[PDB]
């Protein structure tokens, strides 16, 4: 394969004659395609966070576990998301959505979830107070594309509703290989934290997983179909 | 012409890129250290298990019967150490496989550098 070009077909995958292994590469035989000297490794880290949310009940689409992309409420009018605690906010961008960490001193006071279509009115590091609005839900607010939601909780008072969500999302990171390095784990690997992914000549370049997650392999030096 | 023959024969096997080179060397050393670890496993010498693995690799019956008419018996001292190394738990087993692969890598490396 020309350097830099990834493989459209995965590792340890059966291929039929005529099928492309790559943009300029066509298979001459039926068999099992195998990666040879991958130029890059892709580690998808699992990030899990238990958070909170407050939405009018008129809006709410009532659901036990929300899948990625699934519709969360309808939000009739644009809605200020009002902080139920007091602290310094930590604004973290996750793709479409946001996370707001309310922190006093060191330990955190609260954890707030901001789905897609609920827009943040505050800034990272800024100080907020009880009742001071944070986000603004504009219509809609379907759940994020890469993130799922499990173990919902329901607290209802009048119009408002308060929900604690167990959130599961994938934070991808790309790791560059070297000729001095070698990949230990297979394709579509089930991997834990602090585990060696790609060994090397020196422990320095050794790839160590920062979190429990899934391992993908990309950009082979060549593809051997057997 | 024998020279033509051999030159073409080695002309068949390609060269080795830096990646391949380093990887093969690595696999070889891993194989050797696996043999040493197996020496700590069953309590037998390195070259012993080494030559056994070779006897399982670079030919079935041909390594034994003709380095001269007398060496180490085929059904007897080869196969019993084979079966003795067969009867170990998982780690020593994966190290057996690793050792074999190391031997193969050694062979290929030898060819390009031929």
């Amino acid at each position: 394969l020309p350097a830099g070009v990834d493989a459209l077909v995965k590792d340890g995958e059966e291929v039929v004659k005529g099928q492309e292994l790559a943009p300029g590469v066509v298979s001459r035989m039926d068999g099992v395609a195998l990666y040879r000297f991958p130029r890059r490794v892709r580690v998808d880290y699992l990030r899990k966070e238990r958070a909170a949310l407050r939405i009018p009940l008129s809006a709410w689409v009532e659901k036990e576990a929300y899948r990625p992309g699934e519709v969360l409420a309808e939000l009739s009018e644009p809605y200020l998301f009002r902080a139920e605690e007091s602290g310094v906010v930590e604004l973290k961008d996750l793709a479409e959505g946001h996370l707001i960490y309310l922190r006093q001193e060191e330990e955190v006071v609260a954890r707030y979830f901001l789905p897609a279509g609920m827009t943040p009115l505050v800034v990272e590091g800024e100080i907020v107070e009880v009742g001071q609005p944070l986000a603004e839900g504009k219509g809609l607010l379907r759940l994020p594309r890469h993130m799922t939601a499990k173990e919902v909780e329901a607290e209802e008072e009048g119009d408002s509703v308060h929900l604690t969500l167990f959130l599961e999302w994938t934070e991808p990171k790309d790791y560059k290989v070297a000729p001095h390095m070698n990949v230990i784990v297979p394709e579509g690997a089930k991997v834990q934290a602090g585990e060696k992914i790609v060994a090397a000549i020196d422990p320095e370049e050794e790839v160590i997983a920062e979190a429990e997650g899934v391992v993908h392999l990309h950009e082979p030096a060549s593809i051997l179909v057997v | 012409d024998p020279v033509r023959q051999y030159l073409h024969e080695i002309g068949q096997v390609p060269l080795l890129t830096l990646e391949e080179e380093i990887d093969l060397a690595r696999k070889v050393e891993e194989g050797m250290e696996a043999i040493k670890k197996l020496s700590e496993a069953t309590g037998l010498d390195q070259e012993l298990i080494r030559e056994v693995v070779r006897a399982k690799i670079l030919g079935t019956a041909r390594i034994q019967k003709i380095p001269g008419l007398k060496e180490k018996p085929d059904p007897k001292t080869v196969e019993e150490v084979d079966g003795k190394l067969k009867s170990l738990p998982k780690e020593l087993k994966r190290y057996l496989h690793i050792a074999r692969e190391g031997e193969a890598a050694r062979q290929h490396l030898i060819e390009a550098n031929l």
